[PDB]
């Protein structure tokens, strides 16, 4: 079974899962949820969504 | 010939399907969204 790696000039649609994670109000951590990053508290907040 | 890519999933005006196609770098994107306009 063959795994081709082209990086071409059209997007990369390929990527890949790792580990797990639970994070809650009242303490500071990092996250990542699909490429986005920061360091803050992650509040289980009350705002709105689509 | 070839099929190099495929995927599967009154009458007053009910409703309106439009859609705008556009392109970048190759990558194309769909754009639907079924409007209901009875006007």
């Amino acid at each position: 079974v063959v795994l081709s790696f082209e990086l071409l000039h059209a997007p990369a649609t390929v990527c890949g899962p790792k580990k797990s994670t639970n994070l809650v109000k009242n303490k500071c951590v990092n996250f990542n949820f699909n490429g986005l990053t920061g360091t803050g508290v992650l509040t289980e907040s009350n705002k709105k969504f689509l | 010939n070839n099929c190099t890519f495929e995927y599967v999933s009154q009458g007053n005006f009910k409703n309106l399907r439009e859609f705008v196609f556009k392109n970048i770098d190759g990558y194309f994107k769909i754009y639907s969204k079924h409007t209901p306009i009875n006007l």
